[PDB]
This record gives structure tokens, C-alpha cells and sequence, in this order.
């Protein structure tokens, strides 16, 4: 191929607190519409937003799981345009000062190599409400206006759709390591804008940049981007030049639609909120987060092929799915047989769950039930054979391994 | 200033000024503005822009606080339904 | 005869039962009925329903126990219209107390009614209330100034004893002085803003009118004090003002500033104020010239920074959620800019177009952050004069109260009514407009401008004055 891909992210993330950004609304999914609602979240006059510490605490932590350089003074500014779902008129974000900056994220690439992606910055922002379309009409839900955002915004460093959606999968990951957010895109609680440009190879100039906005599964990106370099390369060589513009992907057509619209964006006015002095973030507070970060993928990954021996196809599977990791290890804590257990957690219970619909949160066959399993196994007591007959039962019914060893003679 | 320019801040302003606004706020504000132009003179490089002091910022936990009651968030809504804010369909 | 009597006379008969909570209400009701056809002090209102909740009031050791106490429209009162005097907003009921109406409840007053004022609370006349203009009980010909107009004219014809308004730019000063009345703004920070619909943020303060200076001292002292919900709201005690006002400290200095002598005043004003401080001179107080070489630029400044925190802070008032909705329109956009411009009054429309302009890129480094930058300039000025002298006096107006229709032309000629008033907003500091005489049947005010958080002393001075010069005996309108 002649040419090249230049991908840039930008990504908000809901933090997964009790409480609205800037009042002491309930955060919560698919409540009543407009019920967990403010004079301040509200827009209402005479409302003053107030910061939420544990946002703040949980975007730091955001911040150096992504490797950014924390600042210690930035600014709340108010971001201003008039939509519907928007109560005051403006967004409260940051601009110039946001809270993190200079970070990157690793990504493992499917033949070996590693590749990193910069993160460009990290701030603090609240939601906007959701419409709903109904005949002539909008309908305005504003629960959901005010909740606690990440902003974070990539250099334009990733090259592949496959690219692309990786680096989403560690992102989410991270977040959920570091117990900041739940980041699944089903819930909306991750969006994410794409930004494209096409570069003769080795080229160190950019391309005309193109914004893909609204995609809704981390496929659907992978599969934007894979349409739309395409797009863009069939325009380049037909000898005609890229458009800048917005544009929207429809999941059934796998194909990417400019707009009806030719709706240029105005001026945010941008300057400090007045309600709200600078967040000052106290070096000390900063290590402290540092010093109790809960243990990351990367990390967790060389942990476990250490401490347990795993190859790393198998330390793999564990860590992408947090919850299998968190099994996988509160059953080698019961029986100390580690290669047996990932043996018949991977080859065994995860596609018995699998094909019942069931996640391993909330298995019938507890980590103490595979342990003891095991344990038979190891023991000679059954059979492989036999083995592979309870299992299917023990999912099935909810006994332990020896409960039906008894039952149905040994 | 132009006319062009009123009703360019207009429309980020959402006023759709009626034709008696245009004329009288071309005058009005070219005059506000001259008013206004005597800070070039002053150098403010080397000063930092105003804010009140503080020690260190005020921050709240988070623990939720009894919302407003559905009813008081409707009541003064132009168009109400089902527990929306009914407004004309956007795109 | 009860309206005509102070806090101080009201409350010791409340106290021991020689008179109850609805006789008060209904003596100032009365007042009001005399004088309201030809004020016009308010938007709404509320003696009716303050008559009725004072039969539920009964523990007479609460504070401010059986106290009427007007309020202006910007503030918000639960369950009662919140004007702001504007057409988008009429109809608006207010859905919560502001923190400052929920402590006064709290101290047994009684919200008596809503106060006219100009339309957000800009200008300086209360002309450019969207319903009616208030007039000068002093001279019917005359404005009581603004935005707090209602709010002085109603204590001055003692319709209520005692008030609340807010000030932005000089927006309680300037009405004291105009309708010759006590007004305090105290040091921002002091009283919570929420509830206050903004107007410029950075600016704002709600603040008192009275006519004796206990009066003021105590609902300032009732209303003040940290508030949760208002992060810009200070962590610092209230002072117990009520028992400090009356206390007398010696050596006490007055900066007059060099650069207010080339201020163009009224002859009658210029008098007056001289004749304020040679009398001050007289009691004990040093006078010294100080120099405060930048308020010149308060007021370029300020009308730079507050249209710009106004068109931002006006930006929700848009049809969807409460208030005012244009009946015609095709789209969201069209619901949008027709609500807005029928909505608005033009002074408040003419701030926005402003604002809007000092925040656009491109221009925002020249007009807003320049503006901020000379704001600190500005304060400065007062911080090292302040390290000479513990006040700083001037006239609070440049000249008499003016006539309807004479500031209407162009509206730069308003704005020039702020000339001393704008710098206290600016560097945040506290200042009081007291009386200090009658000329040509007018009021005249001389204000005083303190430290950050010495409300006390502005208040102690005035109560001085007040002793020398009994502006309280003062009562228009018969
Ligand atoms: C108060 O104080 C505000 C006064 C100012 N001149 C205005 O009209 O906005
Ligand atoms: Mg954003
Ligand atoms: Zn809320």
C-alpha cells in the first residue's frame, strides 16, 4: 500500500461515582426520566455548581494509570451553545489548564510487537441530558445531565482499525483495573469520535482530517475506520481531494454518510467559570494516589506468568477479562494447583458458562467448587472422564464437585 | 461596526433581532465600544489576571442529596410529558 | 405610629407581647397602601400571605422575630413569582429559597413582597424594569436609582423598615444614596449567591438597606456565613455585628483619593461631601489624600467584565425548562432566538451582544482576560492605600438624583452613574452608602469603602454619623 492511516481518538468516559459532577444528584441507569434532578443540574437561576472530590480523586488516578503528567493548578472553563439537552447554555469542562497531560497508553499488537499511543490530555468535564425523538417533538431526559466525564483526547499516533479498537479494549481495561469507571460502551458510559486523515507512507506532513462521530461498539469503530480509509484513499488516487468534515456511520450498511447539514460549529467563548475558584491538586494527594493505585493489566500480566507459571496465552485470558484473573486466583488460593486450574477454567467451565449465557461473576460453580474439583482430579478419586461429566452438572445444577460425586456413587 | 456584525454575535447570542434592533444597536454598541478602548495604554504583561484568594479548593463529598421533586422541576416547563421537557424536534 | 418606629422599638414591644407579628405586618400594609400608587415599589406583593403566616409565628427570641423585610425580585422565594423584572421570566414561581430567604425565615422575619428593579438587574435607575418604573419618593419627577430600586424607595417611604438587594456595580449603593437610605454591600464572599440570579458572578453580592445603622447591621449579620452550596462563599465567622456597630475606635484615617478630585462632580454633591468631612475632621477622624493611580479604568473595566459573565450567565433562559416561550417558531433555533429577543429587555439584550463579543476568540485576550488583568491592577491600588488609611471616602454619586428619561438617550450616560461605585465590586472590597444631606429637597450620599471583611468599621462610622446627622427623621411622602 502507498499510503497511511492517521487515527486520533477523542474519548469521554463516565466516572463511576455516586453523585453528579457539580450537585448531589444520584448517578444511576434508567431511572424515571427526570427524577434524579437539581435546581443546579437543572440550569435553574440562582444555582451554583460544586465540585465533586471524588470525581476529581478518580480523574487522577485516571491520569497517571494513563503515565500523564498531573497538574497542579488547572481550570474549570465554561464551554457555551444551545441545545436542548444542555440546561445552562454551557458545558463545564477544562480548555488551556486541564488537569493531565503528556501520558500513553501500550498497546500489544497481534503479531508481537508493541506500539504506543499518546494521550494528549485527560480533563474533568459534566454531561448533557439525552433526547428522545417523538413525532414532531424532543423529549428532554436530564438525569443523566451533569454526570462526572473524563476527556480524554489521543496525539494522532494510531495507524490500523484493528489499531483503533485495541487501543479502545486497553483503555476500557485500565479504567476498570483502576476501578474508575465500568467504560462499557452498551451502557454509554464510553463514547467515542474518530478522527482520520490518509499520508503518503513515511510522509511527515498530515492529511485533511475527517470526524466520524457517534460509533457504539468498539466493533463498530474498527469497521467505521476500515470503510472510511478506503473512502478516502479511492478519492486521493481518483484525483480528487478530501473533504473536512463530519460524518456518521450506520451499523447496518457498514458505510460512513456525510451530512444533510452544512452546520459549522461557533465559537465556545471559553473563560473560567466565575462560581468556581481553580482546582488546586495538592502534590501530597497526588502520591498518595500513586502510592494505593490498584494493580494495572500490564502489570498484573507479568505477576501472573511469574507467580503462577502461565504462558502467556493463558496470563492473557485472564487479564482481559478481569474477572476470570480475580477467579482464577481465588481457586488457586483454595488449592494450590495453578497449571490444573487455568486447564479446566479455559478448557472447561468458561464455555459451559458461555453457552448458558452466564458470566463468571455470577457462575454457579464457585472458585472453591473448581478447586475442589481439581482436587479430585489431582488426587485420582475420579477420572478425567468423569471429571468432565460433573462439571457439565455443576454448572448445571449448582452442587459441589463432591456433592455429586456422592450422589451418583464415586 | 457592520451590519454583519450585529448579526453575527446575534446568532451566537440566539437573538433574532427585529429590524429596529439592527439600526439602534449598530450605533450603540460602535459607541459602547469606544467607550470602552481605554485599556491598550495600560501594560499588563507581567500581570496575572483577577481571582478572589482562596487557600484550598472547596470540594464537596459524594453522597447524594435529596433531588427536587419531579413535580417542582415541571411545573414552570412550557410543554411537559410523561416526565419530559417537550420541546420542537431537533435533528 | 409603628411603621414609623426602628427594629430596636418594634422588637422590644414584640418581645413583651404589646404588640403581635400581624399588627406589624398590617401597620407597614397600611404604609404601603398610602404610598404604593405613587412609588411603586414592588413587582409582587406579599403582605397578604406574610399577614397570614404571622399567626403561626410564635417564639418571640428569634432574631429579627416579627421583622417585614422587602425583597428584591432577582432573589429567589419559594412557591412566589421570580421576576428579575423581565417578561421572560414573569410567571416564573420560584421552585427554592435562595440560602439568604431561607435564614431569614429561619430568624422569624416576614418576606412582605418582591421589589421592582432594573431588568437582570443592569442599569442604574430601575427604568429598565420590564413592567413599570419605580419613582423617588423624595421627587416623584425622579428615579431612586438602581438596580435596587423598590428596594431603597420602599424603605425610604418606610413601607418596609428594612430590605434586601443586590450589587453588582454600585446596584444597592447608588439606590441608598438617590432615595436616602442606608445600603451595604458587604465584602464578596461574605453572603452566599445562591438563589441570587446571577449576573455577573464575580461581581454580585446581595446586601442591606435600613435607615438605622443596627437595622442593617443585624439582617447583613442574619443573612451572611458560609454556605455549602456556594463555592465562591467565604470559610470566615460573621462577625456579631449587631453588638459591634456601637462600639468606637480611636484613630481612625480617611483616604481621599487624589484622582476622584478630577472627577466631574455636582457643586451641590461637592459640598455636601466636604461639609461630611470636615465634620468627620471635627470628631476625630485623620484625612489624608491618597493616591489610587488606576480607578480611572474601573469603569471601562467593569463594563467589560460584567456584560461578559452576563451574556454567559444568561444563556439558559431559552424556553425549555421554565420561564417565557415565543408563541411562533419553526424550528429549535426560532424558539430559541424569538423567546430570547421578546424575552429580553434591551439594556440586558444590548450586555449580551457585549458579552458574547469580549468572549469570542480572537478578542477575548484584548477585552475580558485584559480586563481581569487591570481588575488586579485596581485592587492593588486599594491594597497599598489601604496600608496608609482604614477607609476610603468619596461621594457615592457624582451627582443628584436625575430625571426619567435623562439617561435613556444613550445608554453610555447611564453608565456613567457608576463612576464611584464600580471600583469596590471590582477589587471585591465592602462599601456602605450613608446619608449626609439634603440638597435642594434631595438626597445626597457619601460612601465609605473598607478592607476585605471590615464591614464592622464601615458599619461603626455610619453609626456615628447617624447620631451627628439624624437622616432616619427624614420620612417622605408625609
Ligand atoms: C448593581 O450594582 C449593578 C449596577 C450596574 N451599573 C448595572 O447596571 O449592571
Ligand atoms: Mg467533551
Ligand atoms: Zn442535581
Amino acid at each position: 500500500e502507498k499510503y497511511e492511516a492517521v487515527i486520533g481518538l477523542e474519548i469521554h468516559v463516565q466516572m463511576d461515582t455516586k453523585t453528579k459532577m457539580f450537585c448531589g444528584c444520584k448517578v444511576e441507569f434508567g431511572a424515571e426520566p427526570n427524577t434524579n434532578v437539581c435546581p443546579v443540574c437543572l440550569g435553574m437561576p440562582g444555582a451554583l455548581p460544586i465540585v465533586n472530590k471524588r470525581a476529581v480523586e478518580y480523574a487522577i488516578r485516571a491520569s497517571l494509570a494513563l503515565n500523564c503528567e498531573v497538574h497542579e493548578e488547572s481550570v474549570f472553563a465554561r464551554k457555551h451553545y444551545f441545545y436542548p439537552d444542555l440546561p445552562k447554555g454551557y458545558q463545564i469542562s477544562q480548555y488551556e489548564k486541564p488537569l493531565a497531560t503528556n501520558g500513553w497508553v501500550e498497546l500489544n499488537l497481534p503479531n508481537g510487537e508493541k506500539k504506543k499511543v499518546r494521550i494528549r490530555r485527560l480533563h474533568i468535564e459534566e454531561d448533557a441530558g439525552k433526547n428522545i425523538h417523538e413525532g414532531d417533538k424532543t423529549l428532554v431526559d436530564l438525569n443523566r445531565a451533569g454526570t462526572p466525564l473524563m476527556e480524554i483526547v489521543t496525539e494522532p499516533d494510531i495507524r490500523t482499525p484493528e489499531e483503533a479498537r485495541l487501543f479502545l479494549e486497553k483503555l476500557r481495561n485500565i479504567m476498570r483495573y483502576a476501578g474508575v469507571s465500568k467504560a462499557d460502551m452498551e451502557k454509554g458510559q464510553l463514547r467515542c469520535d474518530i478522527n482520520v486523515s490518509i499520508r503518503p507512507k513515511g510522509s511527515k506532513e498530515f492529511g485533511t482530517r475527517v470526524e466520524i462521530k457517534n460509533v457504539n461498539s468498539f466493533r463498530f469503530v474498527q469497521k467505521a475506520l476500515e470503510y472510511e480509509i478506503e473512502r478516502q484513499i479511492n478519492v486521493v488516487e481518483e484525483g480528487g481531494e478530501v473533504v473536512q468534515e463530519t460524518r456518521t456511520f450506520d451499523p447496518q450498511t457498514g458505510k460512513t454518510y456525510p451530512m444533510r447539514t452544512k452546520e459549522e460549529a461557533e465559537d465556545y467563548r471559553y473563560f473560567p467559570d466565575p462560581d468556581l475558584v481553580p482546582l488546586k491538586v495538592k502534590k501530597e494527594w497526588i502520591e498518595e494516589i500513586k502510592k494505593n493505585m490498584p494493580e494495572l493489566p500490564d502489570q498484573r500480566f507479568e505477576r501472573l506468568i511469574k507467580e503462577y507459571g502461565l504462558s502467556e496465552y493463558e496470563a492473557g485470558i485472564l487479564v482481559n477479562h478481569k474477572e476470570v484473573g480475580d477467579f482464577f486466583e481465588e481457586a488457586v488460593r483454595h488449592f494450590k494447583e495453578p497449571k490444573g486450574i487455568v486447564n479446566w477454567l479455559i478448557n472447561d467451565l468458561l464455555g459451559l458458562l458461555r453457552d448458558k449465557g452466564i458470566s463468571i461473576e455470577e457462575s454457579p460453580v464457585k472458585p472453591e467448587h473448581l478447586a475442589e474439583l481439581v482436587k479430585l482430579i489431582k488426587e485420582k478419586v475420579i477420572s478425567t472422564k468423569i471429571g468432565k461429566e460433573v462439571i457439565k452438572e455443576m454448572v448445571e445444577t449448582g452442587k459441589t464437585p463432591s456433592q455429586i460425586v456422592e450422589e451418583k456413587g464415586l | 461596526v457592520d451590519r454583519e456584525w450585529v448579526l453575527k454575535i446575534a446568532k451566537l447570542a440566539r437573538l433574532e433581532l427585529k429590524e429596529e434592533e439592527i439600526e439602534v444597536f449598530q450605533k450603540q454598541l460602535s459607541d459602547i465600544l469606544d467607550f470602552i478602548d481605554q485599556l491598550k495604554e495600560l501594560d499588563t504583561e507581567n500581570v496575572e489576571p483577577y481571582i478572589q484568594e482562596f487557600e484550598e479548593t472547596p470540594m464537596r463529598e459524594d453522597e447524594p442529596h435529596p433531588s427536587l421533586d419531579r413535580e417542582k422541576a415541571l411545573m414552570n416547563a412550557p410543554e411537559r410529558k410523561d416526565g419530559f421537557f417537550v420541546v420542537p424536534r431537533v435533528v | 405610629m409603628l411603621w414609623k418606629k426602628s427594629l430596636s422599638e418594634l422588637r422590644e414591644l414584640l418581645k413583651r407581647g404589646e404588640v403581635s407579628p400581624k399588627e406589624v405586618v398590617e401597620s407597614f400594609y397600611d404604609r404601603y397602601n398610602q404610598t404604593e400608587e405613587k412609588v411603586k415599589a414592588y413587582i409582587t406583593p406579599l403582605y397578604g400571605k406574610a399577614l397570614k403566616q404571622a399567626e403561626s409565628l410564635k417564639e418571640r427570641e428569634l432574631p429579627l422575630f416579627g421583622i417585614p423585610i422587602a425583597v428584591k425580585d432577582n432573589i429567589l422565594v419559594e412557591g412566589e413569582k421570580t421576576t428579575c423584572a423581565s417578561k421572560i421570566l414573569e410567571n416564573f414561581v420560584a421552585p427554592y429559597d435562595a440560602t439568604v430567604i431561607e435564614r431569614l425565615k429561619k430568624a422569624g422575619a416576614l418576606i412582605v413582597g418582591k421589589t421592582n428593579l432594573d431588568e437582570f438587574a443592569m442599569g442604574s435607575s430601575t427604568e429598565y424594569s420590564a413592567f413599570f418604573p419605580t419613582k423617588n419618593p423624595w421627587d416623584l419627577e425622579r428615579v431612586p436609582g438602581g438596580s435596587s430600586g423598590g428596594s431603597a424607595a420602599s424603605v425610604a417611604v418606610l413601607s418596609a423598615p428594612v430590605s434586601l438587594g443586590s450589587d453588582t456595580g454600585g446596584s444597592i449603593r447608588q439606590p441608598a444614596s438617590f432615595c436616602g437610605v442606608i445600603g451595604i454591600k458587604p465584602t464578596y464572599g461574605r453572603v452566599s449567591r445562591y438563589g441570587l440570579v446571577a449576573f455577573a458572578s464575580s461581581l454580585d453580592q446581595i446586601g442591606v438597606f435600613g435607615r438605622r445603622t443596627e437595622d442593617v447591621a443585624l439582617v447583613l449579620e442574619v443573612i451572611s456565613g458560609w454556605d455549602e452550596k456556594d463555592s465562591t462563599s467565604a470559610k470566615v465567622p460573621v462577625p456579631e455585628w449587631s453588638e459591634e456597630v456601637k462600639k468606637e475606635v480611636k484613630g481612625l484615617k480617611i483616604g481621599l483619593p487624589k484622582e476622584f478630585f478630577e472627577y466631574e462632580l455636582q457643586p451641590q454633591v461637592k459640598e455636601a461631601f466636604e461639609n461630611f468631612i470636615k465634620e468627620l475632621e471635627k470628631e476625630g477622624f485623620e484625612i489624608k489624600e491618597v493616591s489610587l493611580p488606576h480607578v480611572k479604568y474601573s469603569i471601562p473595566t467593569y463594563y467589560i467584565i460584567a456584560p461578559s459573565e452576563a451574556s454567559s450567565n444568561l444563556a439558559r433562559y431559552d424556553g425549555v425548562r421554565y420561564g417565557y416561550r415565543a408563541k411562533e417558531y419553526k424550528d429549535i433555533f426560532e424558539m430559541y432566538a424569538r423567546t430570547r429577543d421578546e424575552g429580553f429587555g434591551p439594556e440586558v439584550k444590548r450586555r449580551i451582544m457585549l458579552g458574547t463579543f469580549a468572549l469570542s476568540a480572537g478578542y477575548y485576550d484584548a477585552y475580558y482576560l485584559k480586563a481581569q488583568k487591570v481588575r488586579r491592577l485596581i485592587t492593588n491600588d486599594f491594597l497599598k492605600a489601604f496600608e496608609e488609611v482604614d477607609v476610603i471616602a468619596s461621594p457615592t454619586t457624582p451627582t443628584l438624583p436625575f430625571k426619567f428619561g435623562e439617561r435613556l438617550e444613550n445608554p453610555i450616560e447611564m453608565y456613567l452613574s457608576d463612576i464611584l461605585t464600580v471600583p469596590a465590586n471590582l477589587a471585591g472590597l465592602p462599601a456602605i452608602s450613608i446619608p449626609i444631606a439634603w440638597k435642594d429637597g434631595l438626597p445626597v450620599g457619601g460612601q465609605l469603602i473598607g478592607k476585605h471583611w471590615d464591614e464592622t468599621t464601615l458599619l461603626q462610622i455610619s453609626y456615628l454619623w447617624e447620631q451627628k446627622f439624624k437622616h432616619y427623621e427624614k420620612i417622605p411622602l408625609t
